[PDB]
């Protein structure tokens, strides 16, 4: 991926081959290549913030790099070659031959116009500037002064993009016209509003996040991960996501992959009798303490690793306000498009 | 982004007095006391220590919501004493506890260290 | 990917393990499970940092970030 | 057709808030505004909020005059000049309490379309109590709502005495609530006033506290010797009104169940 | 910091005299002799501030007056002793030339203030401006100065001039100030107000804010404007003019 | 021509300023009425300054003595009022001022915002002054944006003939209690030129200096 | 300003009872040096 | 020709907002075209 | 200043320079980055 | 001896973990104290970076959360000052560490960036600050990076001291274990069983450390959780003895300040 120049990209800091896998995996290579991570989940009410879907996650964990991921996003242009003469250059240009230039800084271009790897564009900035000759017969119905011998053609940054350039490349294409293309990287971190799946049809949103010491913690100091709800479990009837659990329990404890294939042998009380082995009650559950006061809880709490992924839908790049604003031509109605601060 | 910053879980605003003091207008010598940027670890503790005079009725605290640091404490004593004066004593005997409790620590720790 | 450097869960740091880890595994041909615990991995948090790692560097490593091809 | 003041985002659960109060994010809060009539019981605050500027929350960004002309105080350095007089207006942030029209599409009946009262939070999302969700037919998985604000004092009247979700509890369809006690708080409510359920002091005190509507007295408790006990339904009864009665005989039931 | 409410004119000196006896049929107070000595600083244009958010324009560089007074014996020539001091004095003060040269005012090297153009829109009947003052009472140090000072803060010398005329004081805080200004240079003093009294009535608000005061005080002074017409045109002077910003450079005199 | 010195205690206690006070309990003669006092420093902000320039600029507040404030840049002292019972009457009277004047720091910070900023502020309310023999002293506690700072005691005696035998005993008052690491100053801005409030300034930045 | 009949004999007491306090401490600084500073919190039993 | 018919500077300075829809003079903030 | 895609040569190119490399011709060149690192604050 | 106070009973300890029994004290003071070991003790951490040259195969903040992360030596930690509260600009020499780290992979094969290649040029003036903390046998210590033949990196650090209650990065404890009352006398917790809970639920190795109930005792409706057994593991930076006196510390420093702030509004009201 480090090469390519695609319009979009998401890449994932550390991922986790999961510790129950089908036999099947060996041939798709999900075990080269995963899509999630082994993430410790305690189901349980735990002061009404999971409720309907939500879930509550450890900010320390999220602060130590857990579902971290990189973005990647590329522009192209080139330059366009109208009847004979070149109508469009690569230049940086200057306020004194030039009108209609943008609100962006233009401080961060070179002489060349393309700016250089490793600035930190933000906001309505401009990284590419195109000029564009104008006839001198073409006046814009007075607007045009005498100097203004050129026009501006640049590209800006998408209004919200923020980050840092990371690869420019020049080239040129079949006609002979020069060609750029740049790509920008950022970096992603979860936050109240993401979106995460478990692999039996149970995605839902973080609703609130909270640090270690108000988690509700085990006599031996572990803390989960996060925290999802009971309510979810019956009327879905996935039993699945529970045997899951078990049985990545036991192979974190024990230290060994465990086959998950179905039509097979494997069997709910063999699981418990290897769970026992070790020193755990055998239905998985644990006794925990409550964070704030520090005493017993009442009633015991199912307690284990299981495996998620972090879906494509960000709150980030669904978040929209507008006052005012441009207008269309021919209705003179607020425009259509987010990117395009429309209504 | 609308992520608040963090230094404001420790650091007081200017104009921001760490102790509000309003008297409470239901239980005669009733007061509600309003903590600014503190969590459970300093309100369960005081709680727990006005609990045990025999002179307090009633001591109880909130955390009204958990994205701000700040917390209530309420107290109410009986005729002819000052909750003010409850809540001092309470911090003495808290200061008092820990002192002990950190003498006897470094003697133990000083113990095992010649045995270790 | 390198090794993360410290654990999710408790706290505790790993990074520095990965290296000696590997060399258990077919220097002494020992099991996982023991192989883990002969490091003060014993929270099966640690275990799972460590047993569930896909170690994607060397593959970007014999490679440039000039010219891949489709 | 589409229009302007309104916002659209994901929503989320906080069981902290009132029933009729939507947590509104900063960012979006800063972008949307309120033109208030400059007065002479206001200008003083108005008149902080002018100079605090467009930057700050909360703050102001734009001064209508007598005549329409109207001042971006971004570019005018006039934060901290402008001089206020009566009949001009503040273009001002949503401030708290401040009603707003909140729904979700497909709007299939009169219950998807209600007003709220803002309460200006951290985050991106938007906020609600988990009462609501039922006549929204909506869930915490990724479900995006739209905001829309009022411009005067009749329409804000008009969501406030109207549309407020108060006054939308008994549907008009089916003549019955269209909101409850829903999910876990309907599964502890339940575990809390079984018979075999008793509470201490300290935890009594703490929870007669939470109850925002406490008169300062304790209940004698149920059970005074050989030690003080509380039952649920006795801590449970302090947040029922005074003057409800209710009888229900389920089967097989006697005056002494 | 005070809303200052003004208008303004000027007059010849052939009237001056026969001016002063209305004034005192007016408000029953004779008039009081007075003077002053400003200096304008400017921003040291050595120094890049770099720091005016140029793409907000939060805010823009001005100058700052520092104004004292000075005796009478600075200003009374040799000639002058036998007169007692009084307004009469001023009927001799008609000639470029005075006794106070650039070497003394050097030598003498207070109060601090800063300015803002007036309220924009022309429904406004008297010149609203807004000024920021402070006080310096004293100073020490290896080099204790007003030069010393001003030049710490990073503002250096523009320009110098001196006022002299008379006072009155009328009812509901009014001032009314008649004077002459000398621009003072080491080529020499020149008489700007050559063969006439610039003449200035204003008054103070406190706070900005209230606004019945403020309305009161319109009032005074649109009431005293229209007792003296036929006599003397008070009127709003330009806007523009009021400027003092370095980023323009005009001085209404 | 009275004196003054200042002592600042880096390493104090909570309850030290208690302890000091009972301590001198036997020579108290009366206590009076509290005082406060602000510390501000403000930074240059443009980048073409000369070697030798100095870029900080010390602004002290003085609560107790009429809101008086004082700037302080390269051994070079400013003091300005804020009263309008401060102002000598030949400014009011010639038009030079009108009357309702503003304090510095508002200038500092208003107007002047794009060459000094803010970089710091420490503040100490509540203090208690104690008249001695022939003496008075002032205590109080330094809170900055984290907390707790040190302790401050300030002396000042109207006969300089033995001011350093009070200071050596006030010295070693604050020895018995243990407080070892104290940094006092006594210095004086200018050996010809003497304004108390001014050389008062000055040693409170010599005290406060880190 | 005083209210009550109560207050007015109390405030009768206590001019008594200071106007011999401020004789007698007088009397005292005349020829004694009191403290002004030191309260207790019971009253020493006569 | 646009200008400002307060600061009647000429030429005239002004900066077109187009995420608001505004041409804005840039001395005086005064609002000059909408939409 | 650029840089080839291939061998990475090291290469300066002017405003009318064809777009190439000298020494392996290709048509493929990057850019190099700021050589004088630049401090910034995330706002 | 103290023996109006609480009472400490130590049975292990070691360079990282100590292992102890709390006794004569309320539980909301134990928990108060665990809270305040986990999130108020200030530490030194790495808290900026820049970047000369990046050759590699990844990212610039990926490396720098990496670098974020490394511990780093804070015994004297009280004797630096936060840089909000230093008068000098950016960072002082007494309000901030700073490191280089430089290295380029001449070999074919590849070469490993480990943390033992932080170099610290600032001054220190004789405090015990700043050394990384190494744990492994082989002295390298957290591996940073990895790098090929031809590739190199080069940047500068600047590490600052703060609290955990901002960043889990200056967190001085791993994990702490709190227990108390293995045999349930109180009826704290309530069983979940399918035949007998008396053997389904495991028990726990301090049961040899209380007597076991007897069937016929009443259920004791007097008592109060007074005995609690915890355990405390540091991450290396601070020693764990010094963990709990600098917990203990800061909450005494804590209620001191609540102290202070009463007298002073108590003085205030006296006006």
């Amino acid at each position: 991926y480090n090469v390519r120049m695609d319009t979009m990209a998401n890449i994932l800091y550390y991922p986790q081959k999961p510790l129950g896998t089908t036999r099947a995996m060996e041939y798709l290579k999900f075990r080269e290549l995963p899509a999630g991570q082994n993430a410790i989940v305690a189901i349980a009410c735990y002061s009404g913030y999971n409720q309907e879907d939500s879930m509550i996650m450890n900010q320390s964990s999220i602060d130590r790099g857990l579902f971290r991921s990189l973005f990647f996003r590329s522009y192209m242009d080139q330059e366009k070659k109208y009847g004979m003469s070149i109508t469009e250059t690569f230049e940086k240009p200057q306020r004194t031959n030039t009108l209609r230039m943008k609100h962006g800084t233009y401080d961060k271009l070179d002489d060349d116009g393309l700016i250089a790897p490793g600035v930190r564009v933000s906001g309505e900035d401009v990284i590419i500037g195109k000029t564009t000759p104008i006839s001198p017969d073409e006046e814009e119905l007075g607007q045009r002064t005498a100097y203004h011998s050129k026009r501006d053609a640049s590209t800006p940054l998408r209004s919200t993009e923020n980050g840092i350039v990371d690869q420019v490349l020049v080239t040129t294409n079949q006609d002979g016209l020069k060609f750029v293309k740049v790509r920008v990287r950022t970096t992603k971190i979860p936050q109240i509003g993401d979106k995460f799946a478990s692999r039996h049809g149970q995605k839902g949103t973080i609703g609130i996040t909270y640090r270690r010491e108000d988690m509700p913690f085990t006599a031996e100091g572990i803390v989960p991960d996060l925290i999802i709800n009971p309510h979810a479990i019956p009327s879905r009837m996935t039993v699945a996501h529970l045997i899951e659990c078990l049985l990545s329990k036991v192979a974190a404890l024990s230290g060994n992959e465990g086959d998950a294939s179905p039509f097979t042998d494997i069997t709910v009380e063999g699981i418990s009798k290897l769970l026992r082995e070790h020193g755990y009650q055998s239905r998985g559950f644990e006794v925990m303490y409550n964070g704030h006061t520090g005493k017993k809880l009442m009633a015991q709490i199912f307690f284990g690793p299981t495996y998620y992924q972090r879906l494509r839908h960000m709150v980030d790049d669904k978040i929209h306000a507008r006052a005012r604003g441009p207008m269309q031509v021919l209705t003179r109605q607020p425009v259509e498009g987010r990117s395009r601060d429309g209504g | 982004m609308n992520a608040p910053d963090r230094f404001e879980l420790f650091l007081l605003g200017e104009g921001e007095s760490k102790l509000k003091i309003d008297p409470d207008t239901k239980a005669p010598n009733a007061v509600v006391i309003t903590f600014e940027k503190e969590d459970h670890t300093l309100g369960n503790l005081i709680r727990a220590e006005l609990l045990n005079d025999r002179k307090v009725l009633f001591a109880a605290y909130k955390v009204e919501h958990p994205f701000f640091a700040r917390f209530k404490l309420r107290i109410q004593t009986t005729e002819g004493y000052d909750p003010k004066d409850a809540l001092k004593n309470a911090c003495n005997s808290i200061i008092n506890k820990l002192g002990a409790l950190k003498t006897n620590f470094e003697t133990e720790w000083n113990l095992q260290t010649l045995a270790a | 990917m390198i090794v993360p450097v410290r654990c999710f869960s408790c706290g505790k740091v790993v990074g520095d393990k990965w290296e000696s880890y590997l060399n258990l595994l077919q220097e002494d041909e020992l099991d996982e499970g023991t192989a883990l615990s002969r490091l003060g991995l014993k929270r099966y948090c640690c275990r799972r940092m460590i047993l569930t790692h896909v170690d994607l560097i060397e593959k970007f490593l014999r490679y440039n970030p000039l010219e891949k091809r489709d | 057709k589409r229009v302007d003041f309104s916002a659209r985002t994901v929503i989320s659960g906080d069981p902290n808030l009132e029933l009729d109060q939507v947590g509104v994010p900063k960012s979006i809060a800063k972008t949307l505004t309120y033109p208030e009539v400059v007065t002479p019981y206001n200008i003083d605050r108005l008149t902080q909020l002018v100079r605090n500027g467009p930057n700050e929350h909360p703050g102001a960004k734009y001064v209508i005059r007598d005549s329409g002309d109207r001042i971006d105080l971004r570019y005018s350095k006039r934060a901290g000049d402008i001089q206020l007089q009566y009949g001009w207006k503040v273009e001002r942030h949503i401030m708290d309490n401040d009603p707003v029209l909140f729904n979700r599409q497909p709007s299939l009946h009169k219950m998807s379309m209600m007003a709220h009262r803002v309460k200006v939070i951290p985050y991106s999302t938007f906020r609600l109590n988990l009462s609501v969700t039922s006549p929204y037919n909506a869930d915490f998985d990724g479900d995006e709502m739209n905001l829309h604000v009022p411009q005067s004092e009749e329409t804000r009247a008009e969501l406030s005495q109207l549309c407020a979700v108060p006054l939308q509890i008994v549907s008009p369809q089916s003549n019955k609530p269209c909101m409850g006690i829903v999910q876990d708080t309907l599964c502890g409510i339940r575990k809390l006033t079984l018979r075999d359920t008793f509470i201490e002091l300290d935890q009594v005190l703490n929870m007669l506290y939470w109850v925002p509507d406490w008169d300062g007295v304790i209940p004698t408790p149920a059970i005074i010797k050989p030690k003080p006990l509380w039952s649920g339904k006795q801590i449970l009864s302090v947040a029922i009104p005074n003057g409800i009665h209710l009888q229900r005989f389920d089967e097989g039931t006697t005056l002494l169940s | 910091m005070v809303q200052q409410l003004s208008l303004f004119g000027s007059i010849g000196d052939d009237g001056y005299d026969l001016l002063i006896s209305t004034l005192t049929t007016i408000s029953g107070n004779p008039p009081l002799l007075y003077n002053s000595l400003c200096t304008v600083w400017k921003p040291n244009p050595s120094y890049d501030v770099e720091n005016v958010n140029s793409r907000n324009q939060l805010v823009e560089p001005n100058r700052i007056k520092l104004s004292k007074e000075v005796p009478f014996s600075y200003l009374i020539d040799e000639t002058m002793m036998d007169k007692p001091l009084n307004f009469r004095i001023l009927k001799s003060f008609t000639n470029d030339k005075i006794p106070l040269n650039y070497a003394m005012t050097r030598n003498i090297l207070w109060s601090l203030q800063i300015s803002d153009i007036p309220a924009a829109g022309n429904n406004r009947s008297v010149s609203m401006q807004t000024i920021a003052e402070t006080i310096i009472l004293s100073s020490a140090g290896k080099n204790s100065s007003v030069s010393s000072l001003m030049n710490g803060l990073g503002y250096v010398f523009e320009f110098q001039y001196l006022t002299i005329g008379v006072k009155f004081f009328m009812k509901h805080g009014l001032i009314l100030e008649l004077q002459k200004i000398w621009q003072i240079e080491e080529a020499g003093n020149s008489q700007i107000t050559s063969g006439g009294f610039l003449l200035k009535a204003y008054i103070n608000v406190s706070r900005g804010t209230d606004i019945d005061r403020i309305n009161y005080t319109e009032t005074a002074l649109m009431n005293l404007k229209k007792e003296l017409q036929g006599y003397i045109e008070l009127s709003v002077p330009d806007r523009q003019s009021m400027d003092s910003r370095v980023a323009h450079g005009n001085i209404l005199i | 021509m009275g004196k003054s010195a200042v002592i600042f205690v880096e390493r104090a206690t909570p309850a030290t300023l208690t302890e000091l006070k009972d301590a001198l309990s036997n020579s108290i003669l009366s206590v009076r009425d509290p005082w406060s006092i602000d510390f501000r420093t403000y930074r240059c902000s443009i980048k073409n300054l000369p070697a030798d320039v100095s870029k900080l600029m010390y602004s002290i507040t003085f609560h107790h003595h009429g809101r008086q404030t004082v700037l302080i840049k390269d051994n070079s002292a400013m003091v300005t009022t804020a009263a309008a019972a401060d102002i000598p009457p030949a400014l009011v009277f010639n038009g030079s001022s009108t009357g309702v004047p503003e304090s510095i720091d508002t200038i500092l910070s208003s107007k002047l915002s794009n060459i000094w900023m803010q970089r710091q502020l420490i503040k100490g309310d509540a203090g208690e002054t104690l008249i001695l023999d022939g003496l008075t002293v002032r205590l109080v506690n330094l809170f900055s944006s984290t907390g707790f700072k040190g302790l401050l005691i300030e002396l000042q005696a109207d006969e300089a003939g033995e001011f350093e035998t009070k200071i050596a005993g006030i010295e070693g008052h604050l020895a018995e209690i243990r407080a070892k690491e104290y940094k006092t100053s006594s210095d004086s801005l200018g050996p010809d030129t003497s304004n108390e409030i001014c050389d008062l300034a000055y040693q409170y930045v010599r005290a406060l200096e880190l | 300003r005083a209210e009550g009949p109560e207050e007015l004999a109390r405030i009768l007491q206590q001019l008594k009872l200071d106007k011999i306090i401020h004789v007698l401490t007088t009397m005292f600084e005349n020829t004694w040096s009191c403290s002004r500073i030191i309260k207790i919190d019971k009253p020493i039993r006569t | 020709v646009l200008t400002c018919p307060e600061c009647k500077v000429y030429p005239p300075k002004i900066v077109e907002r187009f995420s608001e829809g505004d041409v804005v003079c840039a001395l005086c903030g005064l609002v000059l075209s909408d939409k | 200043k650029y840089i080839c895609a291939e061998c990475s040569s090291k290469l300066s190119l002017s405003r009318t320079d064809a777009v190439r490399c000298k020494d392996c011709g290709h048509r493929i060149l990057l850019k190099a980055r700021t050589k004088r690192l630049v401090q910034f604050e995330a706002r | 001896m103290s023996e109006e106070g609480p009472q400490v009973k130590i049975r292990e300890a070691s360079k990282d973990n100590v292992d102890f029994i709390l006794s004569n004290v309320d539980l909301a003071m134990a928990n108060s104290l665990r809270r305040v070991m986990i999130a108020e003790i200030p530490t030194l951490a790495i808290d900026s970076v820049e970047v000369e040259t990046n050759t590699t195969v990844l990212a610039d903040e990926f490396i720098a959360h990496r670098l974020g992360l490394i511990p780093l030596q804070s015994m004297d930690i009280e004797q630096l000052e936060y840089s909000r509260d230093c008068f000098c600009e950016d960072h002082c020499d007494k309000c901030s560490v700073v490191l280089t780290l430089q290295a380029f992979g001449e070999s074919e094969s590849t070469t490993n960036v480990y943390s033992k290649d932080l170099v610290i040029v600032s001054n220190l003036m004789g405090r015990n600050i700043g050394h990384p903390i190494i744990q492994d046998k082989e002295g390298n210590g957290v591996l940073i990076c990895k790098l090929r033949k031809g590739q190199e990196l080069k940047l500068t650090c600047v590490a600052k001291k703060g609290i955990a209650k901002e960043h889990a990065k200056w967190g001085p404890a791993a994990a702490i274990e709190f227990e108390y009352d293995p045999w349930n006398k109180l009826k704290h917790t309530d069983y979940w069983y399918e035949q007998d809970s008396a053997k389904e639920w495991p028990q726990s190795k301090n049961c040899e450390y209380e007597d076991p109930p007897n069937e016929g005792d009443p259920f004791d409706y007097k008592a109060q959780a007074d005995t609690f057994y915890m355990n405390v593991e540091s991450v290396g930076s601070i020693p764990v003895d010094q963990v709990v006196v600098r917990g203990i510390d800061t909450l005494q420093k804590k209620v001191a300040s609540i102290l202070l702030a009463l007298t002073q509004m108590d003085q205030d009201k006296v006006n």
